[PDB]
RNA sequence: UGAGCCUGUUUGAUGUUCUAACGUUGACCCGUAAUCCGGGUUGCGGACAGUGUCUGGUGGGUAGUUUGACUGGGGCGGUCU
RNA sequence: AAUUCCUUGUCGGGUAAGUUCCGACCUGCACGAAUGGCGUAAUGAUGGCCAGGCUGUCUCCACCCGAGACUCAGUGAAAUU
RNA sequence: GCUCGCCGGAAGACCAAGGGUUCCUGUCCAACGUUAAUCGGGGCAGGGUGAGUCGACCCCUAAGGCGAGGCCGAAAGGCGUAGUCGAUGGGAAACAGGUUAAUAUUCCUGUACUUGGUGUUACUGCGAAGGGGGGACGGAGAAGGCUAUGUUGGCCGGGCGACGGUUGUCCCGGUUUAAGCGUGUAGGCUGGUUUUCCAGGCAAAUCCGGAAAAUCAAGGCUGAGGCGUGAUGACGAGGCACUACGGUGCUGAAGCAACAAAUGCCCUGCUUCCAGGAAAAGCCUCUAAGCAUCAGGUAACAUCAAAUCGUACCCCAAACCGACACAGGUGGUCAGGUAGAGAAUACCAAGGCGCUUGAGAGAACUCGGGUGAAGGAACUAGGCAAAAUGGUGCCGUAACUUCGGGAGAAGGCACGCUGAUAUGUAGGUGAGGUCCCUCGCGGAUGGAGCUGAAAUCAGUCGAAGAUACCAGCUGGCUGCAACUGUUUAUUAAAAACACAGCACUGUGCAAACACGAAAGUGGACGUAUACGGUGUGACGCCUGCCCGGUGCCGGAAGGUUAAUU
RNA sequence: AGGACCGAACCGACUAAUGUUGAAAAAUUAGCGGAUGACUUGUGGCUGGGGGUGAAAGGCCAAUCAAACCGGGAGAUAGCU
């Protein structure tokens, strides 16, 4: 049966990406959010 | 003409169409083409404005003449032509300095004939002058609205207006709806009246033939829930209210015009 | 044409006319290599239309809530000083 | 009657025997004309009833071929208390 | 190693997406593997991915995204012009053989092709951000020409059979060869050349569009296959000498014809229909400002260049999505033999597997199946489940009907093998030989060889000849919805929803209506034979009376009535 | 010619048995409907929560829908256990 998760590099980069989420101010705060917590990884992008 | 489909399917049980042996088999004239791209009734918020459209064949835009302009130069027809984007069937002309053109087709227009534009042109089927220069009681088509603009009236298969009075800077028409209006008299308009007037005598037959054009399924309002409609509810079958529009303004009788600015030009409102 | 002051003046209402505020999703020129925007020339409307503050009507389109107790279960009936 | 409580109404047909079925009567508790009335060839994994052929559905169950259940060696859970 | 069984339009082979060392060699068995393990997609160490021509990057755009100035909005911000991005689409060029434990159109051997820079020589009007051509486009149908590929004969090499026969009308195996270069065929489309003139293509034009004369009747474009060369080459059963068991050196026969034939190619073609079927660049032409000694253009030679990233392995699955070595899900390409209408079904080829606990016994009961005396729905809410019919050709077929249907209505008869008609028929294909002509991939005649249905007559075997797999049960009366379609992912597929058709009502274009504090956008590059809302639901015969109540439309005399003064 | 007929690939889900700490948090085996069209499928794009989309079942919006998920007001309030 299918199921929900189907996987794209792409469509994952254009979503979920380092330029994304620079492009928008939201997108800012999630990243500080998370520098501030002190994550190793920062977004989905290699 | 006219021809009814013989029983061979249900589907084929009630169909009758419009054929014509006279317009062109064959391709469009190229120069005069651009693209068009489908909507699905939303705008660009992406948001459904208008309901029940969407699919359809693809189709190509005709770039038409509504000024006629080039006054003083005889034209020829060459050929009639169908056109997927209205109701009414299309001519191209040849200039005599060697400039083609795409114009609406009036009733009794062949090929071979003439045509003419301007102050000092006959009194024919397919001629544009100003109303200053038309007979009083004449029927046209093709009718602006502000001198130099391009037809706005009376451009669908089958219709005309009446020149009924002139007095001053101004003339009367009467239109297909009823309304008697004022508009200047320095406008142009087309004698005669547009072709195909058999486009009504066609019945679709089945529901694929509406589908062909775009049209998308109609919901009841009655058949809903009360979340959905005004209308929606009950158990079995229930009104039991006034009839209202999807977002509850009352229809079938309501008047809904509200128009101060151009109410001068308005002489009686259609009976 | 109706109201005040010594025919004349002040101020209302009604109806024609005009251009200079204002409108143009008519035509032409430039910025320009551009169916947005601005400026210039010219037609058509014209103190109307439209916007701000105040004010009467309509308004389940949307929102916040009320819809009592006794009772040989509860509702219906009866009752509450 | 996809509508009728009294009701398995009364009469006729079909069965040896028919509260369901088909044709009629009119006493319509409480049908009825675009929240449509009465009909209708073709179509339906749609609701009801009758026939031919066919049979382990049944009187009433008997034998056989394979996979488990049973014994030996290796691994090795669960709800509850 | 020998035997047995299973799949074979897949349970074989090659990819995209996704994963990322799972690939090859040596060594180890604690933990992982539903059991043992000397084995593994497990632990440890080493090795393995070679490009001018395959892809990406690059040139060009679709839907959509961002957007200098600009318009709008308490702030944050929204929409948009000139521009710039974005493939699932358009744009130059390579084939066959050999080789590693693991790579190959990349490495080696042979034979090819494309695009740019520079130099020398010989002729010469070149020049764009602009004008014109081309690229460039739908569904369905028919039949002619071909190839991939198969069967048989001829040829070459081998054989003479564990039990009766087998020197022959016998048995087994092979019979392969590309791109490029020359030739321009079956066939499709279109009349050719010269001169003069002109309100059109923003300006110009020798290019496109238009008009009037003369002249010739043949010019041009497109195009599968075949033939020649490439090839005195490569490959090829087998033989001469040893094996690290992977192989080395050499040698090496035949290598032709007929018939059948695609869903692939000619074909972006041809015929026909209405619902009327992308954009931009690469490419070919035309001139403007400008340069004219120069610069630039066309052709021949010589030389230089073509960088950077991917390339191992799985890919209907034990490596991807499902917590698992999970009976589930996942787009493209290739298509052998016998029987068959067939990509169905049965048995096989190349190729790949027996699904990671076994061994015994032969109780009740549960699961999946085969057979049944006599009866034949008596079972049960209900013929639920089972049993039964089933092919091709011919005969024959009712009420009713919108004249198409109902209809495969119903019910019947024949069907295998051998001989003759005919040592293989009616058809299909087609070599030699003879003539004709511009001489070629030409035309007429001619019939060798090959292939090959269906019918009739006379015989013959069994209980049974559509013998297996495969493969409609049929008739009579009635309710509902006209019909094909749609729906409650995971207890409801229906009489519920939609529908073609009908009627009422709004709407004069800066339309009504809808999303938006606004700017703006859809409706629509449409204009009352058009567009939005509401109810009924093919077709036939029809659709009666009520304006007192609540709504909507028109009126304006009288009563009541806000801010303001 | 045809929202024409029979039937594989492809797309669905009418009946029965098994399974219910399943091989499977909706499947398997034997039958069943459509199959040139209102058909089916790959890649990318747009619509955002009192909002979307809906041939209309209160259906669907990441195993969650008569108002999604995550963080905050927050130790909301609980005459009740």
């Amino acid at each position: 049966m299918k199921r929900t998760f189907q996987p794209s590099v792409l469509k994952r980069n254009r979503s979920h990406g380092f330029r994304a989420r620079m492009a928008t101010k939201n997108g800012r705060q999630v990243l500080a959010r998370r520098r501030a917590k002190g994550r190793a990884r920062l977004t989905v992008s290699k | 003409a006219v021809v009814k489909c013989k029983p061979t399917s249900p589907g084929r049980r009630h169909v009758v169409k419009v054929v014509n042996p006279e317009l062109h088999k064959g391709k469009p004239f190229a120069p005069l083409l651009e693209k068009n791209s489908k909507s699905g009734g939303r705008n660009n918020n992406g948001r459904i404005t208008t309901r029940h459209i969407g699919g359809g064949h693809k189709q190509a835009y005709r770039i038409v003449d509504f000024k006629r302009n080039k006054d003083g130069i005889p034209a020829v027809v060459e050929r009639l032509e169908y056109d997927p984007n209205r109701s009414a069937n299309i001519a191209l002309v040849l200039y005599k300095d060697g400039e083609r053109r795409y114009i609406l087709a009036p009733k009794g227009l062949k090929a071979g004939d003439q045509i003419q534009s301007g102050v000092d042109a006959a009194i024919k089927p397919g001629n544009t002058l100003p109303m200053r220069n038309i007979p009083v009681g004449s029927t046209v088509h093709n009718v602006e609205m502000k001198p130099g603009k391009g037809g706005q009236l009376a451009r669908s298969a089958g219709t005309y207006v009446q020149i009924v009075a002139r007095d001053g800077a101004y003339v009367t028409l009467r239109l297909r709806s009823g309304e008697m209006r004022k508009v200047e008299a320095d406008c142009r308009a087309t004698l005669g009246e547009v072709g195909n007037a058999e486009h009504m005598l066609r019945v679709l037959g089945k529901a694929g033939a509406a589908r062909w054009r775009g049209v998308r399924p109609t919901v009841r309002g009655t058949a809903m829930n009360p979340v959905d409609h005004p209308h929606g509810g009950g158990e079995g079958r229930n009104f039991g209210k006034h009839p209202v529009t999807p977002w509850g303004v009352q229809t079938k009788g309501k008047k809904t015009r509200s128009n101060k600015r151009t109410d001068k030009f308005i002489v009686r409102r259609r009976s």
